[PDB]
DNA sequence: TAAGCAATTCGTAATCATGGTCATAGCT
DNA sequence: AGCTATGACCATGATTACGAATTGC
């Protein structure tokens, strides 16, 4: 409305405005002479593309259905037929499909949409539930194939393109399983998801859906087509992926986000043949890795095989702070709770990265990169209050009214400069 | 109003040149019996300590404890004035933001002033312990050697026992190994050996140690097992600059 | 067929290199009073005066008054190709735009024939004043204390009484305050006739002090609001005077 | 095994100093007559050729003529890491990866043991036969560094002509011809710069190349040079009688 | 009064390794 | 006082680090 918030993204606004006028005026400099090379080199390189355009495999996404709000009702027998809402009155995580038609989603504050249904109940979650019921899905997906990808704890990329041949000269009880026998599932590509999708569902008393596809990006929105309960298919050939790439939003695709569809309501784009019609634009306009995402998702193309961790973060958020001893003692717990989780997984850090946000809404990550490995909660905090210190008297009159502070190990080592661990002096001093 | 007249000048440029590679800044305790440092450097692997009593001074005043931060490249710019002859008598009232410099030349009588800055160093350090190994070598040969396995590796193997010491690097070059055996005046080799002990260290920080060369003839090396190697260098009839530095694995 | 031949080498040599950081082309001036040159930096505050007679060169021959221009830094690096202890003999024609050089050697003769070129001449000269203070003071101890100056600001503020001469300075750590007092070819010599107290700017002299080779001594010549001259006297050749303008 | 002790440790300070920028890698025959080396450097015009004959060695024992490739620029950063009065050993097995160096100072508390990763590779050795010349001059060698140092700043071609009664060094530019004529000395240490010659000799020469050649200057007092027509000039150093350094570089055009 | 993690993108800018130059000093 | 050593100071690509912005779940 009128809320600093609102003040924060009306300047964010104004930017996104200025780069909108700024590509304008980039874009009218441009003719029909401008338009022939990096068109014919954009379609050379996309006949190197389409033309080696291997889709033999057969790559499945399983998504859930309201998988925060789900598993949450596998275990809330009570009101299973009433809508449910997880977080708390700052944020939401994911609401279920009973209050998404009235409004009720993600990223979303807990005022905005309990203002809209007076009847809800808004409950914060239990973190540790979803880390063992992912795990039990997994169990069922490493069976099909043992190289699943679980991105988060409820999507899988699975790869069944070896599994359903080794499937042919099965028995018909060796596929068919039982009721918690049931209906036998027979042998063809979307059976074999029917199959996983019976197992997930009478392993976990739940739903989930699916997604069939030649590809990793098509299957992220074929799991969107039919979508509650519910899966989709489409047949590898290079006609059948052109009739589904029409006459889709860029709402729906996953790396085309609020900003990049901003800019791109501009040039006149909202289906992907209109996307592909702009080649000598988007290319002389956007940036490099920008341009490659926009032709590969133009002509539908991605990843045809499939495939550690690389920053630890916590961060905080409070109400407003104005003292000066405050900020220095509550960068301690965040920096003894992270040194806590470092060594769980034993990982030895080498950088700090703290993260500051002022009462009215400026990102400050300062980063700080040592030699010494970093993993207990004394020598953190001998590298983030050296970060405080530079950024709390660089205000020389004057506090910092924060709202968040939040710090960042990264740069975990190789196994090439993993025997070589330097120490740090704080763990003999006194 | 602190006050202290320094006959040796160049005991103070040989200090201030040591201190202002590895550190760049430092919060000198001044009080009633002479100036302290303490200060490990950005990437906390190393600490620097030291102490320069009140009794090598020509003359020494101070009358309330004063705690003065100091830019040490600032320090190094305006004490590269004196030559290497002047009486240095550095002066500083106590609640005001500058330090007087003034230098006499043996009637040449300059006055620089600095401006001070608030520096929160931290205020703790080993507490006193015994040590295992204690080499007692000539500081030309230490600093020759810290100063000759850089060209090979960044880590150094000092590896003690009773008939000498050695130190090895390897590196992407190649290795090396130099072996130190004991003598038969300040050529002088005492090793007083307890338990063999072998350690690995980082040269980035052995090659800034060796910046206090003239500060002394005669260096210590004190070492132990899970324990900072101690470098130490004797100013004489002054005090003392030791150098801890950390480990490898 | 101007030749001048110098028995000392050396001198030439301290000149040039005291005059090829600040100045670019000049003019030299050949006649029977000798060698003159009255040139401007490029950024025209200060005023290079060299002064050479006639009474010093070994041998001097000058028949007509020639005018030569050279870019002092092609001159300079010539003049980085002889050692201090040999004879140069600078020569000119009128039928050649070459400045001749010969190096020679107590048997190792070096031979240059360095390009001129042709400047549109300036001939200002120096309406001479009597000064309210004229120090002297041993060359290196001047070249110290301008090159240990210039680490603490810009703003050279030379003061100047009967008992002692009075540089300060100041910038972004504080002022370095440096005295001289009153006080054997290594003594300091105030002439004062009022209290001084006036601005200049250290970058300059610090391309003026690199002539301190030359002397042993240098003397400072100043008076309120005219320029100063900083002089280093060749010892029974000439003098090279470069003059300063103050700020403000 | 191949074990070399040798008691002027400098000289393998200084022989491995003039050898480090302009080439990086080399061909070591180490063989029965003493340590060799025959180099073509990085532009593939200047011929390095380097000798360390046995009778000058402290003591030196193999029998397998081995080929280490070894790496100037590496084996320089080792090698600049012992004293100017030391003594020298080479250690070798016959298969070795590594050769190991030993830096035994005359105070002999402190021994120094380097071991140095090799690699392996094939030079042409272009041989050099014998020939007869035209002129010879053998001059000081602060005076060649500081003659090709002072035409270095005039132009970038050199002029060296040679007759009965000395040379000329002449160098134009861009800013005019400098030029520096030398001659003989009769009845004098190292100032005699003795000049002798069957015939006469005008050649030219680069001088982005003797800013390098003369990098060897604390490794004699004496250099020679030779030269003749249709032959490149051959730069000649002497080491304390173990053997010596040439370099080769060629006329222009 | 509007989260909590992680991952990635580009353009800015800090530090480092590099050779060149200069000054002062041990050796001649 | 020149020759040479050599350590301080300085230009300077250049890799590496910093930081805001943007996307996901
Ligand atoms: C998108 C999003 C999800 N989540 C959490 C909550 C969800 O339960 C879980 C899964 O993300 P999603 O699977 O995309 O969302 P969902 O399964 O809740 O709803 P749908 O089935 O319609 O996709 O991840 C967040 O915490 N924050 C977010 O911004």
């Amino acid at each position: 409305k009128g809320s600093r918030f609102y003040g924060n993204e009306l300047k964010k606004e104004k930017q996104v405005n200025q780069r909108i006028e700024n590509m304008m005026q980039q874009k009218a400099q441009i003719t029909s002479q401008q338009l022939r090379k990096a068109q014919l080199q954009v379609d050379r390189f996309a006949m190197e593309l389409e033309q080696s355009r291997n889709l033999s495999n057969t790559i499945v996404h399983i998504d859930m259905d309201a998988f925060y709000a789900a598993v949450e009702m596998r275990d809330n027998p009570e009101l299973k037929d009433k809508p449910i809402a997880v977080g708390s009155m700052s944020m939401l995580s994911t609401s279920n499909y009973h209050a998404r038609r009235f409004g009720v989603r993600a990223a979303m504050p807990g005022f905005i949409a309990k203002r809209l249904c007076p009847q809800l109940i808004i409950v914060p979650p239990n973190f540790d539930k979803y880390r063992a019921v992912s795990k039990e899905v997994k169990e069922i997906l490493a069976d099909y194939d043992p190289n699943f990808m679980a991105m988060s704890l409820d999507e899988a990329y699975l790869n069944i393109t070896k599994h359903l041949e080794e499937r042919q000269n099965w028995p018909e009880d060796k596929r068919r399983y039982f009721i918690k026998n049931s209906v036998v599932f027979g042998t063809s590509a979307q059976e074999v998801v029917k199959e996983i999708r019976f197992r997930i569902e009478q392993k976990t008393t739940l739903t989930a859906s699916a997604g069939i596809a030649p590809n990793t990006m098509l299957a992220k929105v074929c799991s969107d087509k039919n979508k509650p309960n519910g899966q989709y298919q489409i047949l590898p050939n290079r006609q059948a992926v052109m009739d589904f790439i029409k006459d889709l939003p860029i709402r729906k695709v996953s790396g085309i986000g609020k900003v990049t569809e901003k800019m791109l309501k501009a040039l006149g784009i909202i289906t992907c043949t209109e996307l592909y019609q702009q080649r000598a634009l988007l290319s002389l306009l956007f940036s490099e890795t920008s341009w490659h995402y926009f032709l590969h998702i133009s002509l539908g193309l991605g990843s045809t095989h499939l495939t550690e961790r690389k920053s630890m973060s916590v961060e905080r958020t409070f109400s407003e702070i104005n003292k000066a001893e405050e900020q220095y003692s509550l960068c301690q717990e965040l920096c003894s709770e992270l040194a806590q989780d470092l060594q769980k997984e034993r990982l030895k850090g080498r950088t700090v990265t703290i993260k500051l946000k002022n009462v009215n809404f400026e990102v400050k990550t300062r980063a700080s990169t040592v030699s010494s490995v970093v993993s207990t909660a004394e020598e953190i905090f001998a590298i983030a209050k050296e970060l405080l210190k530079t950024e709390i008297d660089a205000d020389f009159p004057h506090p910092l009214r924060l709202r968040l502070m939040g710090v960042r190990i990264s740069s975990f080592p190789n196994e090439e400069d993993r025997k070589h661990q330097q120490r740090s002096i704080i763990g003999f001093l006194q | 109003m602190f006050e202290a007249r320094l006959v040796q000048g160049s005991i103070l440029k040989k200090v201030l040149e040591a201190l202002k590679d590895l550190i760049n800044e430092a919060c000198w305790d001044i009080s009633s019996s002479g100036v302290n440092l303490q200060s490990m450097d950005s990437s906390h692997v190393s600490l620097v300590q030291l102490t320069l009593r009140s009794e090598g001074f020509d003359t020494y005043r101070c009358d309330r404890n004063l705690a003065m931060g100091v830019n040490l490249t600032s320090m190094s710019k305006i004490l590269k004035c004196a030559g290497n002859e002047d009486i240095i008598t550095l002066r500083a009232e106590d609640n005001a933001d500058t330090l007087a410099l003034v230098f006499e030349a043996p009637e040449k009588v300059s006055d620089y002033e600095m401006k001070l800055m608030d520096l929160d160093v931290e205020q703790l350090g080993i507490p006193e312990q015994e040590y295992s190994c204690v080499v007692k070598m000539p500081s030309g040969e230490f600093a020759r050697i810290c100063r000759d396995l850089s060209h090979i590796g960044d880590a150094v193997v000092i590896s003690c026992a009773k008939d000498g010491v050695k130190f090895s690097a390897s590196g992407e070059l190649g290795n090396g190994n130099i072996k130190l055996s004991q003598t038969s005046e300040e050529e002088a080799v005492t090793i007083e050996m307890n338990e063999p002990v072998q350690l690995t260290f980082a040269l980035r920080y052995l090659n800034f140690f060796t910046k206090a060369t003239p500060l002394s003839s005669t260096v210590t090396l004190s070492m132990s097992a899970d324990v900072p190697l101690v470098v130490e260098y004797k100013i004489a009839d002054m005090g003392h600059l030791k150098y801890y530095l950390a480990p490898k694995i």
